[PDB]
């Protein structure tokens, strides 16, 4: 029916997919050999979505598995939820790219998109009416940001009318394990600004606070933050497939979402963790699932919203609830909230309803949101790149390759122009 | 201080879990509206056979009743006045004897349906 | 005979008369599937084929393949005849060029052929009721695809309208003020009677009225379901003076131009209400012109009354009404209109309100469909107006509305007609001297 | 058709009512739920279909308590949601928040039930409030709502019965305050308002009924006895009749002396009246008993303005001028010069009740004995001079002047109640 | 649905709200966790005012336990019943106070400042009506003086129309457990005066006393004073949680009872406080409890009401009685001592009677009197304070910080104000 090419992309982004597909099983009800054995019919009848068919009566996913590092594919292929992946989607070529944006986009990296777009075109034209493609990325590589925006420059062109859904992992600001981190993203933001529809963009730290503080994890693993950000993908794509009351989809939380073009880098969130402590005294109802989405200690972005103003805002919510509750709420959090939303927009929400709760949860709902304080983000990588390129620092990798000095003035210039835009629409 | 933070948050929730207690009983106020949800008329998603709280009733039932039956005694002001609301002997409200009560006669009757 | 098409467009309009075919499955003996184990009084709204089976007639369209296939996969799929339910293929996304100009002119032929189909099927086609939204792009856009093209077909024939106008400030939407404009561009032109209700005002009716508290959508469109069948009474079982779908424009319609009346249910009541209450004639005639009544959240004691009109449905003893109707006229907080004096229409159907089992209106012998052509209903437009020049200034979500087919020129010429709406609607409210 | 849309303003009111409608239901016959197991109810109850007698009181208070002991007690089927109306937090003895802030967020929605509580009616004849003089809700919301009346109800009966804030016994120390300023009010609007203060209700109870327990149940049973007696002749029938209208122009003397002395007169218990008897006389003159009074002034100390007898029972109207004569061949009961007559008085058969549980036992007759008398002056110098001492060093004053109520209004009232006293002896200074 | 917030402070609050959260549990029905083994419909009437239902029954309290030191609330948690309370409302910084206001009020308050108000902020939003926020500190000590003294002008500038009942022990002669004892009070009152509407006022020496004449137990452990002061801060909010025949709630308590914007330190009391072997030799009536309840021995504060004046009383009651037995009662007390009334007020009390009486008890009553002997009280600290003040005393902890000495020439100032303002009445 209206379907998704899911994308794993780069080192990250098959580890992240992997527990998208983990969960997407179990909301579809799909095995770990792909056997439909659940509870209810509604996981059936848009199963079409994400899970193809095949013989047998069994259920094969839409995704497309790249990465240039070898040592990806095997690990998702030697876990739990691994032989449901159709093999030769699995696209791998032999080579590490380095962390290096070069070697990714203008090198070899060139061996592999056009192998890679023989995949999606595959199952992108074999299928009924497609919406767009999903993809997780890595910025702060070699695989991600170059394998990633080069592909994505390479389907904008063949199929220019599709929703370009881009969840990325931005350069965290404290946290930091590469050294050439601040390169690989403000290279790649100027391919992901003029050909995305919908950049939700996470770094690792807010989400090491939501599992270590908010949601209480002893010991954070990096699986447990895969889960966290697989809801956020899950519940955007999710009045798609499972019924209910007042709907949305991509196009939906595009259209009353982006204010002009350039404006879509986006920021998620989840609503209703909780701790082991926790679950049990916290009565989860409506009321209560309004605020922990527009509180800075549950959000996916290294940014309270307190330094700026949401452009716009909105819920799709997931579960059995009223809908006075749902807008009425949240009609109170924008006008209490005067400062912290535009004036030139006056009413700033998108609600959505799915009837099916999640599995394990009464109510849950994602939350997007285009704040000001996107900026900040991308304050902070422009400044850590002129502490970089100031005096030619870590270049010989970036310009042997292909790279000239030309191209790395431009990434910064239309870099800088994106704070602006985030700046001009601030409180004027 | 991130290297001392982590584990002074480690050592307060390794007694959360030494010392919890899980609850054990879905108590329900039967006092208080729990605000049920409409349903769609034209959906296989709710309208199926859920099955309904035997007790729930009763808790209910219970909770309507009357005051008389709920307390055998007179526990807070209000209970005692109506308590005890049959008269004492049948009053015999029929004979124009001893009882003093009006009809409207036939304009009367009528005669309030000009005026309202 | 006596026959009129339910177009129930949009993701909104099909919600909406959810529950309406439903409540003509009660009134009427239709069962989830169509049989009864009667008489002519089962003709406008359904048909029969047969052996027994009464196929409604109703052209559903969602532009998205969401809700209408749970009609076709639910409780009622045998009722339905599959031709009506229409889907499409993907949504408007809330653009009124999605929904008008690109998708949707795939689905207008389909959709239109359907209605040539259940048209020639009836000999007393009296009227379209169309249910759909302001704000969504199907019940923006699409909804006026049809409008315009239903012309140049079956014509004069009147044009019902029912839908779900932006709330003040308690909405699900962000762009619809930028749908809901560009609608009366094209459909002040061409619906005759567009009857008009949110969703902000239902909501408090059934929270004090209805001691319901948090209420949804389906609570939120039985309501509608008892209002419109109330309008339709009189194309049915019979009684008193009887009004059919050509009363009500021209009784309740000043102008060409200003056709947008205001609908009110008067017995929005619960089982412990309703049995401290006898609904006499008198005070459920009191409670429709009350301001925490009306289904449009104005202030009516700021405007004009200019035309009304007010249905009944049972034990309605004529003379009652009359008095009832004259109480409302002495009363000067009941402001009222000098450019006509006569002002007020009466209609008493003997059917009484019938009470869908699951529901929470309580079953009353009396009820009032309070049909009002208020002017309060331009402050309504004004905040709908200047929640527009405030975006359009700095042309804010313009880039998908002008990219999938449509003219930038249109969101001037749509500004500069519903400001002329303005105006109509206070040269309607200057005192004739 | 004569009919009366009680009120019940404050705890005072709502508990009093629990106690007078009882008695109203009891009396005429109505099950306590509203459904009778006559057209006398037709003036305290509407008949909504089948047997629901419905009531109609708006029951209104600032806090819930109260209200929902009502909202689920043996009466919650007999009435409406919007008839039992409750308020948030309340004004906390502070005429300010009950006529300033709390209250004026709840008064539009009491003014409505009375509306439509109106419209009903076919004939309106008497509002008959009840409110304590004291606290925030039951003087200071009374006041907003008393007021607005004589906007709408314009000039319309509105009979009063409150708790007159009593000289020794004093549950409060705003007390006094808010007497002062609601009397101002309760003045330019109020037809008449009948006084019943706690102490000496307290006493009746101790000698009388020998009831050795007066609590605020068994206080405002009789206070029920009082209410149902006025407006007897508007519900059942017999001999001389008085409707509320008459009450007024038969009582009220002057624009503002509406403040009447009521004492239910065979306020025997159980046992002692197989020792006593009831003779119509006997119990007009054992009305006038000092001690049997139930407002805190003994009448010695100045004249009877104008009576006002109401009887119930086999009272042979032979005996009744019999009796009004032989009370006033005796020099005690003074009148004033400028008014002979005596007093207006009336006869309703339908005996009194007995609502199971109380002591007033079952009596073949029963005088309610209201009076305006001249003396109440008394009373009134009290708290104007319990006011005074107070507003003197501005005490507890802070919290009233913080919450609407300017330091002038505490003024206006001072000098309004200090004229009263002066047109409370001139009126009694004998004709010259 | 008018409702109060607990504001737990430190070590003299931690253990003696830990009763009042037992003493109100074991009324209103509950348990260790929360099932509720209630016997009455009335009895859960109103648990909106101090609970919370969570999922499932079984309620969760209005408390935010606030104190710099971690083992304070560890003795909270272990106890009895301490699982009560929500995991995440026992805030607590790091560093311990050192009895010091300074580093209680100035230092490492600030820390935890932002984050209790925001337990408090979001405790208060999840309310109908608002009216109370009543705080259990103590001057003496430093971490509830800093605490609380801090934590109440904070409310007030926040929440500026609620009654602010703050229990609290008072520093006093004959047990002195404590050094810079008299600087924590003087500094405290200073602030606690002028932002707060109710201070009912206990200290150990009286609390002590009550136990060697009236109960005649041998050995107290704090337990025993803990369950002696909650008994009457239950009974003080019993119009709000338990109706009857005369209500009064804690406006009703300070309104009419404190008569200018100073006047507001009460004085605690609990009538049948009948001992061991007298308990069976004693009635149960309103006349046998005046005895109890006007007596100095069952008084609280600290001083003898025969040393002043009172000059407002009130005593809400709770029992099934009668009630000219209340009021003469009541009225004999004032005329045949109407020598310590004062003149200017000529009635003296605000009685309030809630037919729900307290478990184990025909009737109980809760005496609080405004007294001016707390003149023995605060003149007393002051004293104390100029034994210090005038040589350079336990001050430069103090002054070090960065307290300049005028804020403590403040704290003798105002309350040489206090003192004289609380005579001045006295004489008239
Ligand atoms: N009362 C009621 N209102 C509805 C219902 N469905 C939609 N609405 C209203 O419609 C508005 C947006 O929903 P729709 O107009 O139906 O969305 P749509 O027409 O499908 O637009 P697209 O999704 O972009 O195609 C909201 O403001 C709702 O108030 C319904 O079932 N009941
Ligand atoms: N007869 C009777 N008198 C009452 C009752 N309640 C209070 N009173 C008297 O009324 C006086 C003041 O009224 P309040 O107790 O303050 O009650 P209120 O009038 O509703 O005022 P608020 O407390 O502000 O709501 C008290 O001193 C009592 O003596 C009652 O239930 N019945
Ligand atoms: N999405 C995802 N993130 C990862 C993984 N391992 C590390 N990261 C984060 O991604 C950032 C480094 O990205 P990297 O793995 O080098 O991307 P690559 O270029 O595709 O290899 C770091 O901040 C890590 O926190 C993984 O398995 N999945
Ligand atoms: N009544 C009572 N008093 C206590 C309790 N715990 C401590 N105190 C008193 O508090 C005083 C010392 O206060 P301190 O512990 O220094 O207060 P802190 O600074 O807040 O920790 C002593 O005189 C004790 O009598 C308790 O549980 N109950
Ligand atoms: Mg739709
Ligand atoms: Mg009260």
């Amino acid at each position: 029916m209206r379907e998704i090419v899911h994308l794993q992309a780069g080192q990250c982004g098959n580890q992240i997919g992997a527990k998208f597909w983990e969960v997407i099983s179990d909301e579809h009800g799909i095995d770990p050999t792909g056997t439909y054995h659940g509870d209810s019919d509604l996981q059936l009848e848009r199963i079409n979505v994400y899970y193809n068919e095949a013989t047998g009566g069994k259920y094969v996913p839409r995704a497309v598995l790249v990465d240039l590092e070898p040592g990806t594919m095997d690990s998702v292929r030697s876990g739990p939820f691994g032989q449901i992946f159709r093999p030769d989607n699995f696209v791998f070529g032999q080579s590490g790219a380095g962390n290096n944006w070069a070697k990714g986009h203008y090198t070899e990296g060139a061996e592999l998109v056009d192998s890679v777009l023989d995949v999606v075109r595959k199952e992108a034209e074999s299928c009924d009416c497609l919406q767009g493609f999903q993809l997780t990325h890595s910025l702060g590589g070699g695989t991600g940001s170059g394998m990633g925006t080069l592909l994505i420059s390479k389907i904008r062109e063949e199929y220019p009318d599709r929703i370009m859904n881009t969840f990325s992992v931005v350069p965290s600001p404290k946290v930091s394990d590469t050294v050439v981190e601040p390169y690989n993203a403000t290279l790649s933001v100027h391919q992901l600004v003029e050909n995305t529809d919908e950049t939700y963009c996470i770094d690792n730290e807010a989400l090491y606070d939501i599992c270590f503080r908010t949601l209480k994890l002893t010991t954070p693993t990096y699986g447990d933050l895969n889960h966290l950000v697989s809801a956020t993908m899950s519940g955007v794509t999710t009045c798609l497939r499972f019924p209910g009351q007042l709907n949305a989809d991509l196009r939906k939380l595009a259209v009353n979402m982006v204010p002009f073009p350039r404006l879509h880098f986006f920021m998620p969130g989840f609503a209703p963790l909780t701790s082991r402590g926790s679950q049990q005294y916290r009565a989860l109802t409506v009321p209560e699932l309004t605020q922990q989405m527009f509180d800075a200690k549950n959000m996916m972005a290294a940014c309270d919203p307190r330094h700026g103003r949401y452009l716009t805002v909105a819920a799709v919510f997931r579960g059995r609830m009223s809908m006075k509750e749902v807008d009425e709420q949240m009609l109170n959090v924008q006008n209490k909230n005067s400062s912290y939303f535009v004036e030139w927009i006056p009413n700033n929400v998108k609600t959505a309803v799915c009837d099916i709760p999640p599995r394990g949860l009464k109510m849950s709902a994602t939350f997007i949101g285009n704040s000001t304080a996107i900026q900040e983000l991308f304050k902070r990588i422009s400044e850590q790149f002129t502490a970089m390129f100031r005096r030619k620092a870590f270049l010989h990798w970036y310009t042997g390759e292909g790279m000239d000095e030309m191209e790395f003035t431009e990434a910064e210039s239309n870099m800088n122009d994106l704070v602006s835009e985030y700046q001009q629409y601030q409180d004027a | 201080d991130e290297v001392h933070q982590n584990q002074i948050l480690r050592e307060l929730y390794l007694k959360e879990l030494r010392t919890q207690k899980l609850y054990t009983q879905y108590h329900v106020n039967p006092l208080r509206k729990v605000h049920t949800i409409a349903r769609k008329p034209m959906s296989w998603h709710d309208n199926l056979e859920e099955p309904a709280d035997a007790r729930f009733l009763n808790l209910i039932h219970h909770a309507a009743q009357g005051p008389r039956k709920k307390y055998p005694e007179t526990q807070t002001e209000g209970q005692e006045i109506g308590w005890d609301s049959e008269p004492l002997v049948n009053p015999q409200r029929d004979d124009r004897r001893l009882n003093h009560f009006r009809v409207y006669k036939d304009i009367t009757l009528y005669k309030a349906k000009m005026w309202s | 005979m006596r026959e009129c098409i339910s177009v129930h467009v949009g993701q909104a309009g099909v919600q909406i008369g959810n529950a309406c075919w439903e409540l003509y499955c009660l009134e009427h003996g239709i069962q989830p599937d169509g049989q009864m184990p009667g008489d002519d009084s089962f003709n406008t709204f359904f048909s029969e084929t047969g052996a027994g089976k009464h196929v409604p007639r109703a052209v559903f369209v969602d532009l998205e393949p969401t809700v209408i296939d749970e009609v076709r996969t639910g409780t009622y799929r045998q009722l339905f005849h599959p031709e009506q339910l229409i889907t499409g293929k993907e949504d408007a996304a809330n653009n009124y060029a999605r929904g008008h100009y690109t998708i949707g002119k795939e689905l207008i032929d389909l959709v239109l052929d359907r209605i040539r189909k259940l048209a020639d099927q009836c000999t007393g086609l009296q009227g379209f009721l169309i249910f759909h939204s302001f704000g969504g792009g199907t019940g923006s856009g699409f909804t006026s695809l049809l409008m315009e093209r239903l012309s140049v077909d079956y014509g004069k024939k009147s044009k019902l309208e029912f839908s779900i106008y932006p709330a003040p400030q308690v909405s699900t939407a962000v762009v619809e003020p930028y749908n809901s404009i560009l609608t009366t561009h094209t459909t002040l032109e061409h619906s005759d009677c567009a009857f008009m209700v949110d969703n902000e005002a239902i909501y408090d009716i059934c929270r004090r009225n209805l001691d319901i508290e948090r209420p949804t959508y389906t609570n939120l469109n039985r309501l509608i379901g008892q209002i419109v069948s109330s309008i339709t009474a009189s194309l049915r079982f019979d009684g008193a003076l009887n009004v059919d779908l050509t009363e009500f424009q021209t009784n309740l319609v000043p102008y060409p131009r200003i056709h947008f009346p205001l609908a009110t249910y008067a017995p929005v009541i619960s089982a412990e209400k309703a049995y401290h209450e006898q609904l006499s004639v008198a005070e459920i005639t009191n409670a429709c012109f009350e301001p925490a009544n009306q289904m449009v959240k104005c202030d009516p004691r700021h405007g004009k009354y200019m035309a009304c009109c007010l249905l009944y449905r049972g034990d309605v003893v004529p003379k009652d009404v009359n008095a009832a109707i004259a109480t409302i006229k002495t009363k000067r907080t009941i402001q009222f209109v000098d450019w006509c004096p006569t002002g007020f229409k009466v209609g008493i159907n003997y059917q009484p309100p019938t009470v869908v089992p699951g529901g929470d209106l309580a079953k009353v012998q009396r009820a009032v469909c309070m049909l009002s052509n208020t002017t309060a209903i331009a402050e309504a437009w004004a905040r709908l107006d200047h929640k527009f020049d405030l975006m359009y200034a700095k042309r804010a979500f313009v880039h998908w509305y002008v990219g999938e087919g449509m003219e930038e020129g249109e969101f001037s010429e749509a500004r500069e007609d519903m400001a002329a709406l303005e105006k109509d609607y206070e040269e309607v409210g200057m005192d004739s001297v």
